[PDB]
């Protein structure tokens, strides 16, 4: 049998949680629909310098949009990714909502936190504010799900966490849906820009 | 070679989680264990 965590992936409906892991070609050929709680497990493998590791990527069918989720979405949650989306400022506002769910449920186990949809020119939700209110033991990225932009980041830190190993490493990319939309370099230099200078800031 | 380490322990065929021996119905979907 094979090492394998259960992510849960939350965050307010419309933020681009289904988007993004179906950028995974093979873990959604090989998605397992469960009809009890409405749940895509999408097993999504990723090949470190130790071997292959599986995600097993809880995507929901749209409960979220009406009501908290059953105890039984959380159950076994080894780590999760918390999704809002950088052009909409009351997913952010909601992110401390979802981490409250998720250590009710799951407790101290490892979090991601991901701006989705920096592709977007008129970007609202900027580096400035989520470093501000930055909370330690919640790792953050930007991403793009429609661009494939920092696809991997979130999984090789949460397997670090998982593994206990700093040095781990994905030996080659998994093969993803091709990008719909371009990341622009310029925005990405920017925004990576924007998060360094304001993590390094004194 | 440090290469990632794997008894009644079964895998949800479902959701695929993992259960303990003691246990008939997964704890997360409820589902029998085939
Ligand atoms: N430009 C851009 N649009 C996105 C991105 N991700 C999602 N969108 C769109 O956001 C809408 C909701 O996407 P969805 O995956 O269903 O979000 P969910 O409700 O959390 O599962 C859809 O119209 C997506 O096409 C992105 O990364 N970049
Ligand atoms: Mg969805
Ligand atoms: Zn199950």
């Amino acid at each position: 049998p094979q090492v394998q965590f259960k992510l849960v992936l939350v965050g307010d409906g419309g933020t681009g949680k289904t988007t993004f892991v179906k950028r995974h070609l093979t873990g959604e050929s090989e998605k397992k629909y469960v009809a009890t709680l409405g749940v895509e497990v999408h097993p999504l493998v990723f090949h470190t310098n130790r071997g292959p590791i599986k995600f097993n990527v809880w995507d929901t069918a749209g409960q979220e949009k009406f009501g908290g989720l059953r105890d039984g979405y959380y159950i076994q949650a080894q780590c999760a990714i918390i999704m809002f989306d950088v052009t909409s400022r009351v997913t952010y506002k909601n992110v401390p909502n979802w981490h409250r769910d998720l250590v009710r449920v799951c407790e101290n186990i490892p979090i991601v936190l991901c701006g989705n949809k920096v592709d977007i020119k008129d970007r609202k939700v900027k580096a400035k504010s989520i470093v501000f209110h930055r909370k330690k033991n919640l790792q953050y990225y930007d991403i793009s799900a429609k661009s494939n932009y920092n696809f991997e980041k979130p999984f090789l830190w949460l397997a670090r966490k998982l593994i206990g190993d700093p040095n781990l490493e994905f030996v080659a990319m998994p093969a993803l849906a091709p990008p719909e939309v371009v990341m622009d370099p310029a925005l990405a230099a920017q925004y990576e820009h924007d998060l360094e200078v304001a993590q390094t800031t004194a | 070679r440090f290469a990632l380490v794997t008894e009644g322990h079964w895998d949800c065929s479902i959701c695929l989680v993992r259960n303990e021996p003691t246990v008939s119905r997964c704890i997360a979907c409820q589902n029998t264990k085939s």
